[PDB]
RNA sequence: AACGAGCUUGGUGAUAGCUGGUUACCCAAAAAAUGAAUUUAAGUUCAAUUUUAAACUUGCUAAAAAAACAAAAUCAAAAAGUAAGUUUAGAUUAUAGCCAAAAGAGGGCUCUUCUGGAACGGAAAAAACCUUUAAUAGUGAAUAAUUAACAAC
RNA sequence: UCGGAGAAAAUCCUCCGAAUGAUUAUAACCUAGACUUACAAGUCAAAGUAAAAAUAUCUUUGACCCAGAUAUUUUGAUCAACGGACCAAGUUACCCUAGGGAUUCCUAUUUAAGAGUUCAUAUCGACAAUUAGGGA
């Protein structure tokens, strides 16, 4: 079964706190073929919020998207057609969270 | 083989030029355009080629086309693509041959 | 599935043809290429319906109609409009008035008398031989008292030197009411003279309402006049000079070919050699020659030769 | 496949701050360009 | 072919060319269509008509046939009643 | 199988043309155009040419 | 004195689509290793390229709508930046590529498509990555790329 | 060798057929302009003329030479190695010449259901994790 970065492999619910289900889900995640993590509703929300916050408050004038789209530096000679959509976040089958 | 459009829309086409070759009726004969046995499209006049859509009405004699046409919903009619050559010159001119 | 399906071929055809007329986003072939009368009308109908004899003939499919009665009634009701279609179809309004269109309203009638027994009528688009048009035609158009008129007869495409211009045949001016003999003969009557092999020429009769009598001294022509340089005449500019008092109301036109009488006209009175024309089609297209016409028959050489006779050069 | 590229039009729509930075009026635009080559066309598409 | 013959020291014509092709003096070569006499019972009428025609040769084919024949076959022949009298010359040829 | 047969004009001309006939069927006879007579005449089978 | 068939002379300068070699200077241009047929794949002929000369006229980049498709190339009005192009005459060689980066298909290779490269500078040494319009003399100058980077509450 | 279909313009990629017959209203000659194409071969066709008083309808292949059959017109290939030598198989370790070549279970970490009387990690250890190293 293929799986893409960002997918939720398995879901749990009930009258339990995240802390209760933290350990087992993290253990189960560790043994999954790809990197994975255990996230509650709040944590995934916080995860997206931090990503959007990073983009807004970025102090670097230059960004991968602008350079790639405008062909600045003649850069698209060295880039794949898919890179324009990804915007540098995704390389091969790997996801780089720190990349804005 | 090499089936396709020999002459595109907007081209000057002489009397006998072949416009398109087709295994199936991808295009249909229009005005001043004839049909070959192999279903190829050739001009019948010197002019400019045009491709235009128009409603299709079949010969009454053929049963299958009439039945499909009648079975169409009352709301609308089916369409097809037709090929046209717009004659670019007059049939002839009158000139003074002799004075008596 | 909700909509019904055409159960007959005709329903689709009628839908299709109406569909074709409507304009569409996609490119298509067409782009490139009073109350009292109503009440009286109804009353007559009811009487016709009541008539048993009418029913019996209809069910016996032996009934008939009088054409003459319909024609006269058609003239009163919508003959002006149908006549307008023919004038536009024949190009009269574009060649005469530079695109201006006038509905004919006076039921103009013209006929060329053949001997005395019968007279050839001149309807719209009719065919009359030049021999039949040798003498001037009788004109009755039901003017009514007063309301002076001017009758103008011209061949639109008969000019031999200038394409736009046309040749006057006869012009009657200050025509008072019905009587036409009381008109000043500015232009004497000339027989039609369409050149041989020049196709069909369209000749039209133009009737203009005259508010007040105006002397057309400029348009007067010596009688008889046999000069084509003086018969040249433009309707469009002429109507501009008299548009204040001239408004067209009548039409009648016919098509005529060349004829033996035309030979008489060109020689006897016009006193010139008759012009003869022939329809010439353009030379056939042949691609530019190749020094090596690879994969071409022996006929290839004949396509680009001019003379069919041998030549020997130095020999 | 390396192919000719079509730039989105937004790139060539300037911002008010850009005019201040480069000191060019959006009205009364300049007439003639001064263009110099500062890189090589070797290793660039034909 | 033979460029220098033992007896005369001359070029020799390839007679198989002379037996299949006609040279017009202008420089063109004529030929028949291969198979025009073969299995006519299964060929379409239009196909048979195409086969019956006399056809010209290309520039390279003409160049080869020129090499394979000697000058004698390239001369002017004044045959009385020649049926190719008109086709030994080119008319209105701009190129 | 099928055989190729030579149909001969019966108008007295030597004109003939080859047609294909199924060996089980009777000898073929056709109306065909004779160029030497410029008319449509009967062509009657005269000989078998080959077996198709 | 090396016989699956002796030795010598002659035929004989046997033949060899195979290996090897093929002798002064200067200037200019330059393919590509693609498609087709072949007892053809160690070769050849044709196309295609390239080239010399000549003739006379539009070519290259771009290219709206609009069609053709399904709901980035083909076609190419006007323009603009620019100087090539078409045709005739003559002619060989070539017809095994290599590596990098993209898109696919067979499943790291093996193929097909598209782009680039062949430093005397740089990446240590370095055909293929990056900087680099030719060729010069000078004990001048401004620059390009440029293997480096700054453990946990 | 060729044709049909998918991948989709690649493939030792995956399928179906053809070396056809049937059907007949019998389907001429002549001739612009084009397709396809190294060459060869293969397609479509206005106009004109002529027969008749709607085309043939289904939907393919073999050149040249050379032999036939006729009263001019026709016919000859599993030439299938399908651009086709008119007609020729094995074997060589006795060999020769010209060249081109080559010469899955471990082991270490992470995880820990179960084994271990009781007790996960004294000793081991399923399901898995490691850009972790090794062996027609
Ligand atoms: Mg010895
Ligand atoms: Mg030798
Ligand atoms: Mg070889
Ligand atoms: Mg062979
Ligand atoms: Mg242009
Ligand atoms: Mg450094
Ligand atoms: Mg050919
Ligand atoms: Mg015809
Ligand atoms: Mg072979
Ligand atoms: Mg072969
Ligand atoms: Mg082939
Ligand atoms: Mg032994």
């Amino acid at each position: 079964t293929p799986v893409k970065t960002g997918c939720l492999v398995v879901e749990m619910g009930g009258r339990c706190e995240f802390e209760e289900v933290k350990g087992i889900l993290n253990q189960v995640a560790h043994k999954l073929p790809f990197p994975a993590k255990a996230v509650s509703r709040k944590t995934l929300e916080r995860m997206h919020q931090n990503q959007r916050e990073r983009e807004l408050n970025n102090q670097n004038p230059w960004t991968f998207e602008h350079i790639a789209t405008a062909n600045m530096f003649g850069i698209r000679k060295f880039l794949s057609p898919y890179d324009l959509t990804q915007k540098g976040r995704y390389w091969g089958k790997f996801y780089m969270p720190k990349r804005v | 083989k090499h089936y396709g459009i020999k002459k595109m829309e907007g081209h000057y086409v002489h009397a006998g030029n072949i416009l398109g070759t087709q295994r199936q009726f991808r295009w249909h004969p229009g005005a001043h355009v004839g049909l070959g046995r192999n279903k190829c499209l050739y001009a019948l006049e010197e002019g400019i080629v045009r491709y235009t859509k128009d409603v299709y009405v079949p010969n009454p004699k053929n049963t299958e086309a009439v039945d499909l046409v009648t079975s169409l919903p009352k709301g609308a009619v089916l369409y097809k693509t037709f090929v046209h050559v717009v004659p670019a010159k007059p049939e002839g001119t009158f000139k003074l041959v002799d004075m008596l | 599935e909700r909509l019904e399906k055409y159960r007959s071929f005709e329903r689709y055809r009628r839908r299709a043809e109406q569909e074709a007329r409507a304009p569409h986003w996609w490119r298509t072939y067409r782009e490139h290429f009073r109350t009292q009368k109503l009440l009286e009308r109804k009353h007559f109908l009811r009487e016709l319906r009541a008539n048993v004899e009418e029913e019996r003939a209809a069910r016996l499919r032996t009934a008939s109609i009088p054409l003459e009665a319909v024609r006269a009634e058609w003239e009163r009701t919508c003959g002006p409009y149908h006549k307008q279609r023919l004038a536009e179809y024949y190009g009269l309004y574009r060649d005469l008035f530079h695109g201006a269109t006038f509905v004919p309203w006076v039921p103009l009638h013209v006929a060329y008398a053949v001997g005395e027994e019968d007279l050839i009528p001149v309807y719209h688009g009719n065919e009359v031989t030049p021999t039949e048009a040798s003498r001037a035609p009788e004109v009755t158009y039901e003017a009514d008292k007063d309301s002076l008129w001017t009758l103008l007869f011209i061949n639109l495409d008969g000019h031999l030197l200038e394409p736009d211009a046309e040749y006057v045949h006869w012009l009657l001016t200050n025509i008072p009411s019905n009587r036409v003999a009381e008109g000043q003969e500015t232009c004497p009557y000339l027989p039609p003279f369409p050149a041989r092999g020049s196709g069909f020429h369209r000749f039209a009769f133009l009737l203009f309402k005259q508010d007040k009598p105006i002397n057309f001294s400029e348009d007067t022509r010596p009688s008889p006049c046999y000069q084509l340089a003086q018969r040249t005449f433009r309707t469009f500019d002429f109507y501009k000079r008299h548009q204040e008092a001239m408004t067209p109301a009548g039409l009648a036109f016919f098509q005529c070919r060349w004829d033996d009488s035309v030979t008489h006209t060109f020689h006897q009175l016009l006193d010139m050699r008759e012009p003869v024309f022939e329809f010439v089609r353009p030379p056939p297209y042949h691609p530019k020659q190749k020094r090596f016409p690879h994969e071409q028959p022996l006929r290839y050489l004949d396509r680009y030769r001019d003379s069919h006779e041998p030549t020997y050069g130095i020999y | 496949k390396f192919t000719k590229s079509r730039i989105p039009d937004k790139v060539f729509q300037p911002k008010p701050e850009d005019h201040e930075k480069y000191g060019g009026d959006p009205q009364n635009p300049h007439k003639l360009h001064i263009v110099t080559r500062i890189r090589s066309t070797k290793r660039r598409p034909y | 072919l033979t460029y220098c013959s033992t007896r005369k020291g001359k070029r020799k014509t390839v007679k198989s060319v002379v037996h299949r092709f006609l040279r017009l003096h202008s420089g063109l070569w004529l030929r028949r269509k291969a198979g025009y006499k073969k299995k006519l019972w299964k060929k379409s009428t239009a196909r048979k008509k195409r086969l019956r025609e006399f056809v010209f040769c290309s520039k390279t084919q003409s160049k080869l046939l020129d090499k394979m024949t000697t000058s004698f076959w390239k001369r002017r022949n004044w045959y009385a009643g020649d049926p190719y009298q008109m086709y030994h010359d080119r008319t209105n040829l701009r190129v | 199988k099928t055989i190729l047969v030579k149909l001969v004009s019966q108008a007295g001309t030597g004109f003939s043309f080859n047609h294909k006939r199924s060996r089980l069927r009777e000898k073929l006879s056709l109306l065909h155009y004779d160029p030497i007579v410029n008319k449509k005449v009967l062509f009657v089978e005269q000989k078998k040419i080959r077996s198709l």
